[PDB]
Parts: C-alpha cells; structure tokens; sequence
RNA sequence: CGGAACGGCGUCGGCCGGUCCCGACA
RNA sequence: CUUCGAUGUCGGCUCUUCCUACCGUCCGCGCGCACCGGCGCGGAAGCGUCGGAUUGUUCACCCGUUCAAGGGAUCGUGAGCU
RNA sequence: UCUAAGCGCGCACCCCGCCUCGCGCCCCGCCCGGCCGCGCGCCCCAGCCCCGUGCCCCGUCGCCGAGCGGCCCCCGCCCGGG
C-alpha cells in the first residue's frame, strides 16, 4: 500500500498505517514533507524542540535519537504506535518504508489516500495547521530545497506522461467492447450491481 | 550544593571523541562555496610540512601600533610538489545529499597513483585499471562519460595525485585528493576546464595567490596515552594527595549514577 | 423525554376525609423517575412527603409531532455558586422532544444535570412572541442556508478503510 | 456555500439512520442542527433528522408551507424531481448500490469471479493497445 | 526643532497610554492593555 | 441562516475579477491582486457590487466581512487615485540628509544624530519614494498598494531610531505626516 | 491440495481472542475483507476457513463461529490452535462448501 | 492541564433594568 | 516512613552537570528618563561572577580588581584527597 | 484600535552552518555476474465545476519479453621502519 502523505494528519494516518503493518500489509508512505501537524507552527516547533531537549545526560549517544528528516519523524511516530521491541512489531517496522517526495519506483506505484485522516475533513477551518517539512527545516532538516527542486521536476515529467496516457486511454476504452461487454452485462446487469 | 566558585569547563567538547584519526590523511570535507560566475578556479592542494622559518615583514595595518613598522613573524613552509589530475568526478545535488554521478578516470594512470591501489606493489597482481585502459585510449569512452557528468552533475571535482618522488618523503605511493572546480559560468565549462588539466600537472602557484588566506587541514602530532592534566588541562591536585596529584578528583555526583562524557578522562592525546 | 401528568394527594385523615388533589406535568425518562420528581415537588411546595401521600394516577400523554413549534422553557438550575433562573426557547416538533433539547443544552453549556434543573413551565410561543434570536432566525418564512456540516460525509471513509484512490470533494 | 442549500423541499439522500439509503424532502428547519424530513413516496416516515444524516441533492421539490404528509405526497408526485434524480449519476449509482447491498455469500462468489475476468481482460485489451 | 514637527514627533513618542504592569504602549483611548490582556490600569507621563 | 454580509460597489473605471478568494483589480494606475483564501468568505460579484457574506458567523468570523470589504475597496481606491503617505524628517541640531538613490526605488538617510552608520531602506516592489520640493524635508511615498506604501513608510520610521536617551526629549526621525488616497 | 481452485475471500488472522491480562489461544480473531459491521458477519458465519501453515505448506482448516465486535471481525476456531507465528498471515474463507 | 485570592472587550449562554420610529444644541 | 548482621558524619580542595526566583553583559519597554548615571519591569541561563587578611568553619567581616546573583545534584563529591 | 483574518521587523537565547566523530550508503577499479517485483495525472475543499466513485482475486491462475525499479556479490597477513 503506497499512501500519499500530502494533506494528511500525522497521527491520524500513522494509526491506520500501524494497524496495516501489524496485519501484514507492507506499507510505503510518500510525500512525508507535505503531511500536516495540527496547531500553530510556533507551538508545534516548541513541542518538537522540547522533545530534542530530552537526551541521556551521561552519553547523548546512548539516549533518545531525534530525527530531523520528516520521513524519519513519521517513522518514529508509527514506532510509538507499534510494539517494536517485540519480533511481531520489529517485523512490522521492517515492512514500512517512509519517503519524502515520491523518489525511486515509488513514483510508478499506484497511490491511495486515507480520506478520514486527511486534514481538510479532520480539522475545522481556522484550526491552524503546519506541514512537517517546515517544522523539520526549523528543527534541522537540510534537504527541504532538494525535495522541492526534485518534486518540481517529477511533476513536470508527470504532466507530459499524463497527456501520453490520456490518448492511449481513449484507445484502451474504445477497444473495451470485446468479452468485457459480456462480463459487464453478467456483473452489473446480473443485478450484482458491481 | 553549588560549585562555590566560578570556573569554565576545561576543554572543548566539540573536539570529542578525542580518538586517533581514522581517515588516511587529513580530508578537505567542505570545499569553499561555488559563487557561480567567478573566475573558474581550483579550491585545494595537498602539500607536506617542511618546517618553520621566521620572516621580517613591513606592516601596513592602519590605526595599529605596528603600522609602518617592521615585524618578525613565524612562517611555515609547506612543500607542494605539483599534483597531476587523474580523474573527473561529478556529484548531483540529490534530496539524499551530494550523490556521485560517476568518476571518469584518465586514459593513462601514473605509477605513483597506481601504487596507492595495492598494499605491496612489487608482489601485487597489477590488475587495477587493466580493462579500463583498453576501453578508453580512443577518447570516446572518456568523452561520452564526461558528457553524462555535464547533464547530471551539479558539482564537478577533479581527482589529483601528489608526485612523492619530487619530495624527500619515503612514501612512494601517491595520495589521491579530490579538488573541486569552482566558479564556473556553467557545469559544462567546469567539465571542459577539468578535461584541459587531465593527465597534466597542476601547481600550487596556479591554485592560490600571495596574501590569500587558506585553511590547513592535517592530523596533529601524537603524544600517545596521556592523562587528564596534559589531555584536558585540569589543575594538578596538592602534593599530599595519596595515589598521585595528576588526576581529576571527582568524576561526578552520586546522581547521575553513570560517569558523564563531559568529565575529563585519560586516553589518546594526539 | 416522555411527558406525564402525575396526580397525587395526602392520605385521607380523620381531620381531612377528602384531601385536595394536586396535578403536575412532569417531563422525565420513565414513570418511576416522574413519580420521584412529583414527590420532590409536593414535599417542598405542599409539605406532602411520598410516605404521607399517594399517586392517584401517572398518565403518559403522547403527542402528535408533525409540525415544528417554538417551545419556551423557564427553569431553575443550581450552579457551583447557587440557584439561578433561566428562560430557554427551543423549536421542536413535540414538548417532550424540546425538553430533551433543553436538557442537552443545559448540561453542555451550563453544566447542570437533570436533577439540578427544575422546570418552572413549558409553553408554546408563536413566531411573533419568540424572544431568543437562535430560534427567531428559523421562524422566518424562508430559510436558505448552506449545509452546515457537508464534510461530515467522512462516515463514508470509515467503510473505505481510508484507502480511497482520490481525496473526496465536499 | 454556493449551490445545494438547506431549504423547504430540498430533496435529501439520507446517509445515516434507519432511513439510510432513502431520499426525502426537508419540510421544515428546526435549527442549524436538525430538519424535519418526510419521504411519502420514498418510504421515510416524517421524523426530525439531524442535518448530518441528510446529504443534500440538487433537486428542490415545490411544496406549500406546512404541507402535511398527504399534501406533500401529491406535491412530491407532481414534481419530476425524484425521477430526474434517479436518472442522475448519483441516482444511477444509488440503484446499483441498492442491488449491491442484497448480496449473499454465493452471490458474492459469482461477483468476485466475474471481477477477475474483467481484471484479466483489461490487461488483454491494454496489451493490444501498447 | 519646528513646533509643528515637534507635535507630530510627540504624537509618535509622547501621546500614548502605559499599562501599570505590562508597561505596554497602548492607544490614546484604551480600556484594556493588549499585552497585559485587560489590565484596566493605564497612564503615560509628560516630560 | 445567519450570514454577516457587507457589500461594496465596484467603481466603473476599475475592472474587478474574483476567482476563489483571490481578487484581481485593475484601473488606470495599474493592477493589484490580493489573496484572502486564509479566511472563509463567500465573495460574490455580479451586478456592480461585491458581497463578502461569511456564513454561520459564530465567533470572530463576524469581523471578517467588513475587513475584506475594506481591503477590496482600499485596492479599488489605489488602482484609481493611488495612495501617498507623506513623511516629514524631524531634527533638532543635526540636519538629516535623505537622498532618493536607485531611480525612485530606495532612500539613503545620513547624518541622523551625527551617526556614522548610513541607513538605506529599499521600497517594497511597486512603491516610489520622492522628496516633496514644495513641503521641504518631506518624503512622498506613492504606489497603488496601501499596505506596501504603509510598510515601506514604517520601515523608514523604524531605521531612524534614537538609540537610547529620553524619546520624549529627543524626538528625531521620519514620521508619517499625511496618509491619504492621493497622487499615486 | 484439498484446496487448489477454491475461489476464497481474503481474510487475516489478527491475533487470539484476548484481554490485556489473559489470551484465549483457543479462539482466533479474523478480519474478513468486505465485512465492516457486526450485522454483515452473519453472511460469513459458520463458513469454512483455512490458514496455510508456513512450515508445513498444508492448510489448517477452521470454521468462523461468532462475531467479535461491532467492526465485522469474527472469532474462529481451527482443528489445531494456531501457532502465533501466523499472526498477520492471510486466512481464506472458501466460497464453495468444502 | 496540583492550586488560591484576584484579574480577562477570549467565546458562547443567562439575569435584571434604562435609551429605544417621543428614530437613541440642533 | 526507610536504614542499628553499619548507606563513612563537617568544611575545604578537585571536577562535572543542572535550576532561575537575572547581579553584569543582550533585547525591549516605563521613569519623579536633558546628558551622565541610576531605578522599575518583560523575554533571556550563552558567558562572567575573581585575587587576598582573620576563622576548621558553612557563614561572617574587611581589603583589592575588570567592582563581583542566588542556589541543586544522599546538606553532589573520603576504595578521589586532606 | 498592533489582532481578530492578513503583513513587517525582531533577542549574548534557540536551530543550523563551520567544525569533531561517524553506522551505513555511494561512485569507481578489479569484475561484469546471479536473484526478485510488476503499480504514476496533478491541484483544490467557501466552487466542491458536477463529486457523494473506485479497488475489493497476491494466487484466487496471475507469472513471456521489454522497460522502470530494487537485492545479493566482490576487495589478505606476517615481517621491517616511522
């Protein structure tokens, strides 16, 4: 399951993702920079800076690790919602991939969105929301420019590919009059309605 | 209870872990910023410290006591035998971080650089670059690959090797260093400049100028295992201390129970 | 939620062979609570304790509710400071249905539970007589308003397991 | 906020409640939260329903103020609103959705086999159109 | 300094109200200080 | 059905287009675009008037319709007459010299309080700074946008700040004297 | 095998019926694809199910028994109690009788 | 959001009055 | 209440860390803010808060300087010392 | 009317750079191989531009090739001097 993280609440989607990982669903989350954390940015930065204050005093190396990159922040959120010390849960964390942007062949995978966990429906207009990407630039991420420049290139290429898909799809739909018609008649008209 | 008196911590915790350096030689790490459009220039060189001299210079600092006065000042001579370009490396700016597109090596690699690739050259196989030389040597392989760098690479660097035979050193093998081509009007101009110096020596006089400021990166002299007083500058305790005066007396409070990274401890000093 | 007319009188005495009968319109969840409220009132209003008197008849009056009417409720609630008096108007189909809306808005806004609030009176008020604007805006002949919560169709997304291909438009 | 406004006569497709899946008309508005809805020809008995359970539809029926249930039925019958809405894309889906609800396990088995024939066929059709 | 220019400058620097707690500069007619949130005490002092 | 609605009237000279909550207004002095998508408003054109209409104005949403109506009308005023915000430099002993430098695109204020530091304030895009020859020691800021002119003007007043002292005794600076819809 | 062409409906073994305190390793909670309400479980109640043993490669059969919650999940019992390394693995509810 | 006396033109809901088409120096 | 088949009990010395209820420096703002210097207040814990005479002293007291806040860590710190 | 929308400026603090380490990964050279998978419109939510669907069969008959991706693979000491 590849889920675009754009417009999604961070916790609400992480909870769906966690149940899927534990049910063996192999999820990949893309565009994690565009996920949303509710609340005014100033207060969400203070909450993400207060977390980085808590570090083991004797050796900071042995203590909590705070991940600046948004994809890593999303992975740590799902880790809190997963039994990761147990093997059932370490095997769940293993089947999870978090990506900022749609980078390798995640681009060619079909992508889905969880409507309920999306911000527009989840939080009232005038709630005040921020994107994980800007919170992460302020806590330390150095690659926000990089994932913008790249994402612009992918979107430009996608537009060219779409026009190519549009004409081919007209032929594909036109050609769909074979035994597809027989299946269609015996699938929906057979009163299944599907 | 309160420390009772105000003193700074002894030592910079930034320079921790104070461990022997695991890189083979000092490594440039960050190269100066590009400032695209500048006169095309190389940014770094490798040299061997030769010694110190002391010079008498005329000072022109205005509003200084030493203005229009002569000053004897220490100088360090670094021997800088000419380095020879051996490769062109291009790195794209990727959302992961600078990612190397490819390294197009020279048609011919000199014996000093080649001796770096093996632990004992006399008894070695001598198999390195054997196929590469045949694939190249027409110039087509070098130019077609160089074109790939122009399309994808955003940062162009050049690999160069020192000539240790022109030095009084006992090294024989040559250090390979990446020097970034900087200030090009465009990356293709950087690749064209980079190919002009390929297989050809580059001199310290070309890379730097007099009056310019440079930063020298190197591994410090070693002093071996060293105690807290030499390694961290702690005060030696009173003579009456049993078990010695050269020690940090209190390594911490009862709580935190564990000893902390901040407290000074004995170990490698160089 | 129900609406009952609980009738009651003190038990006949030698001094008073026929005692006066009291009738009270009590809105309550069930007959048992309705008869408790009737005696809570008669104990204070008429000095008739439950053990002193008897309930002649508890009669559930059901109502026809096919048309919306503005029901005005006057009540007294005891807050953390002390008893206060309040008049609330609710537009609803039936008097029992508007008492539910009043006790929903008394717990939510005034934080008063059913046993703290005592209803002085419930009486249907016509459009001209409405004194509260939240009820008045609706009373005007034609009310056109956008759907107040059109994003609430996220009930659809719980079924979808939140794995829809496109983000649904509202 | 621009079209589809809660008003008298607005046809509503109930999306929650006992009437889930049944259309109705908003006879009156109690408040922002609730409306009185009646579906004389659609099987909804007049009741007060929270606007959350009533998805708005484009069609608005012409009703008199306070039109009872029988008079509403004559007015609802007179309007072509219900018939046009079932000819609509939403109405066409609602009819298909109704059939999908009454599917037993044996029906579901035939449906999922037929779905596989479509999935494989699409690949066969799209392999020709390369 | 010109007197007319002095008035404009003093409107910017002298004319004002000061909450006795927030010490915040407040509008010439104010009932509450913005920073001290409703402090009803305010004044300002002439040179 | 509550909807706080304020309607302005579009000036005939101005041509106004609203798409979503972004308003593009063009008259004689030039086009101004402002985006009000932060706020939830039913901006409605047609006729010759713009109604803002915020539905369900429960809390501070009642404040929004007048604010947006004022903003659209401030835009309509600027694209016609234009906004000028005259500012007068005030000094006691030290003449302050302000020189318009980048072809009416920056101001350079020097000799403020005999301060060696020279302060250059660049104007926001689309605002010109000039020195009123008639008024004397006055700088006229002219542009279509009211808030660009006003931001440009307050930066001017924020640079010229006496470092400490008593501000009531030491009043020296650039102070906006006249803010008005006038002369571009 | 016994099951080669059986069409089946994908399902998942999501863990044994349990409380934080105790696990009843006799009953197994199964999420059936296409069942989202307790009422919908009625259709898949009593139907045959099977999980493919990871080591054996041979199906362990079972029957769906009673609905676990309001969410359509069902409680199922198998000939042998499931191992626990099969949690998250897919169970198959066969459309045909056997 | 352990917590007080006290403040709050934060936002909804009341209670009790005055001015109110006798439209709240002209 | 815990420890009496034992948690080494004052101070110093050494060395680390922390707190803010901030003394100086930073940023605002108010003054009975002309300047100079003070004084109040809000944010602010990065750095500084020392050298000595007497006392075992913690504290105290005085001298001096670049003028010198208050604390916590088993009253931090004895298989570190004295 | 500095705030409610919106905007500007803004602290020795904070974060980052520079720097110290650095698991991993990368390119290259030797080498040139094996294995696995099959799936892309984007934006917007007070225009939501016609919605309120789809998928619902990862073995369930699906696995060719190609392409786009992944993964594995591979890389000596002694001895002497610093």
């Amino acid at each position: 399951i590849v889920i675009d993280c754009k417009g999604h609440i961070l916790g609400r989607l992480s909870a769906i993702v966690a149940k899927e990982l534990l049910h063996g669903h192999e999820v990949a989350l893309v565009r994690c920079e565009k996920a949303i954390i509710s609340g005014a940015f100033r207060d969400v930065k203070a909450h993400y800076l207060k977390k980085m204050h808590k570090r083991t005093n004797f050796n900071h190396l042995r203590g909590p690790f705070h991940f600046r990159a948004p994809a890593e922040i999303v992975r740590r959120t799902i880790r809190g919602m997963i039994p990761y010390k147990t093997v059932r849960g370490s095997d769940a964390m293993s089947r999870l991939r978090v990506y900022d942007g749609i980078p390798p062949c995640c681009a060619r995978y079909k992508r889905v969105v969880c409507p309920s966990a999306m911000a527009y429906l989840c939080l009232r207009p005038e709630r005040r929301r921020c994107e994980v990407g800007r919170v992460a630039h302020e806590i330390g991420w150095q690659h926000a420019a990089d994932v913008e420049r790249y994402e612009k290139r992918r979107l430009e290429e996608c537009d060219k590919w779409y026009q190519d898909k549009i004409q081919i799809d007209k032929k594909i739909a036109e050609a769909a009059e074979k035994d597809a018609e027989l299946q269609r008649i015996n699938a929906e008209l057979a009163k299944y309605g599907y | 209870s309160h420390r009772k008196f105000s003193c700074c911590r002894k030592g910079n915790l930034g320079y921790l872990p104070r461990k022997r350096c695991t890189r083979g030689r000092g490594r440039c790490k960050t190269f100066p910023p590009d400032v695209q459009g500048a006169p095309i220039h190389l940014t770094a060189f490798l040299g061997y410290k030769a010694g110190c001299t002391h010079v008498m210079r005329f000072i022109d600092h205005r509003g200084s006591n030493l203005h229009n006065r002569q000053a004897i000042d220490q100088a360090t001579i670094i021997d800088a035998p000419p380095m020879i370009c051996t490769a062109i490396i291009g790195y794209a700016k990727t959302p992961k971080g600078l990612r190397a597109v490819t390294t197009v090596w020279a048609a011919h690699i000199a014996e000093p650089a080649m001796r770096r690739f093996y632990r004992n050259y006399f008894h070695a196989e001598k198999t390195a670059f054997s196929t590469y030389m045949k694939k190249a040597a027409d110039g087509t392989y070098i130019k077609e690959q160089l074109g790939r760098l122009k399309q994808h690479a955003d940062v162009i660097r050049i690999v160069a090797h020192t000539q240790p035979a022109l030095t009084p050193l006992k090294q024989k093998k040559a250090d390979i260093m990446e020097i970034q081509v900087n200030g090009g009007a465009n990356v293709a101009e950087k690749v064209d400049y980079a190919y002009a110096l390929m297989e050809k020596p580059i001199s310290i006089k070309d890379v730097f100028s007099v009056g310019a400021q440079i930063d020298t990166i190197s591994i410090t002299r070693g002093r071996g295992f060293e105690g807290v007083v030499t390694r961290w500058g702690v005060t030696r305790l009173p003579r009456k201390t049993r078990r010695g005066n050269r020690k940090v007396a209190c390594i911490g409070a009862w709580h935190p129970a564990n000893v902390q990274y901040t407290v000074a401890r004995a170990g490698q000093m160089g | 939620m129900q609406k009952y007319i609980v009738y009651g009188r003190r038990l006949p005495s030698e001094k008073f062979p026929e005692p006066e009968v009291f009738r009270m319109t009590i809105y309550a969840p069930n007959e048992i609570v309705a008869k408790s409220r009737f005696w809570y009132h008669l104990k204070s209003l008429k000095k008739i304790k439950r053990t002193h008197g008897e309930i002649l008849d508890c009669q559930h009056i059901e109502e026809n509710g096919d048309f919306v009417k503005n029901f005005g409720v006057l009540l007294r609630y005891r807050s953390r400071v002390g008893q206060h008096n309040m008049y609330r108007e609710v537009r609803e189909t039936t008097s029992a249905r508007a008492m539910d809306k009043v006790y929903s808005e008394m717990a939510g806004q005034c934080r008063a539970r059913y046993h703290d609030i005592q209803i002085i009176n419930v009486k249907e008020v016509a459009d001209e007589d409405v004194r509260r604007e939240k009820v008045a805006m609706f009373t005007q002949k034609g009310v056109r308003f956008p759907h107040p919560c059109p994003y609430v169709h996220v009930k659809r997304a719980a079924r979808t397991a939140r794995f829809q291909d496109r983000a649904p438009h509202v | 906020s621009y079209h589809r406004f809660v008003e008298a006569g607005r046809l509503v497709y109930l999306g929650d409640g006992p009437d889930k899946g049944k259309l109705a008309v908003i006879v009156d508005i109690l408040s922002t939260a609730a409306v009185l809805i009646d579906g004389p020809t659609t099987g909804v008995k007049r009741q007060v329903v929270s606007l959350r359970w009533a998805m708005l539809t484009d069609q608005v029926i012409n009703i008199s103020e306070k039109p009872t249930t029988e008079q509403l039925k004559k007015e609802i019958e007179a309007s072509p609103a219900i018939d046009t809405f079932m000819n609509s894309v939403w109405g066409k889906k609602i009819q298909q959705q109704r059939l999908r609800a009454k599917a037993t396990f044996e029906d579901m088995g035939k449906i999922a086999k037929l779905r596989r024939e479509r999935k494989m066929a699409m690949k066969r059709i799209a392999m020709s159109i390369k | 300094m010109e007197p007319t220019l002095i008035n404009l400058a003093r409107e910017y620097n002298q004319n004002m109200m000061i909450c006795r707690h927030c010490y915040a500069r407040n509008p010439l007619r104010a009932t509450n200080c913005r920073r001290c949130r409703g402090t009803n005490l305010r004044k300002k002092k002439l040179s | 059905p509550l909807c706080s609605s304020m309607t302005i009237k579009v000036p005939t000279d101005v041509e106004c287009t609203i798409n979503k909550r972004v308003v593009t207004v063009k008259g004689k002095k030039g086009t101004l675009v402002r985006d009000f998508s932060h706020a939830p408003l039913d901006i409605t054109h047609a006729n010759d008037t713009i109604s803002v209409a915020v539905w369900f104005p429960r809390g501070k949403r009642n404040a929004l319709p007048r604010t947006i109506c004022s903003h659209i009308e401030n835009m309509f005023k600027g694209v016609t007459y234009g906004f000028e915000y005259k500012m007068r430099l005030a000094y006691a002993h030290f003449p302050i010299a302000a020189t318009v430098v980048d072809n009416n695109k920056a101001i350079e204020i020097r000799n403020f309080m005999h301060q060696i530091k020279t302060r250059r304030i660049e104007c926001l895009p689309g605002v010109t700074i000039a020195m009123s020859t008639n008024v004397k020691d006055e700088l006229i800021l002219r542009g279509i946008s009211i808030e660009d002119v006003s931001h440009t003007a307050a930066r001017i007043h924020e640079s010229l700040k006496v470092p400490n002292k008593d501000l009531r005794k030491f009043l020296d600076g650039c102070y906006v004297s006249s803010r008005g819809l006038q002369e571009q | 095998e016994e099951i080669k062409g059986k069409t089946f409906l994908p399902a998942i073994f999501v863990g044994y019926q349990r409380s934080r305190a105790k696990q009843r390793e006799n009953v197994a909670l199964v999420k059936v694809s296409g069942i989202y309400t307790r009422a919908e479980t009625d259709k898949v109640l009593g139907r045959l199910i099977a999980i493919i043993h990871s080591k054996s490669g041979k199906p362990i059969f079972g029957k769906i028994c009673r609905p676990h919650g309001n969410s359509g999940m069902v409680r199922a019992r198998f000939y042998t109690n499931l191992p626990g390394q099969l949690m998250g693995h897919k169970v198959r509810v066969f459309y045909d009788n056997i």
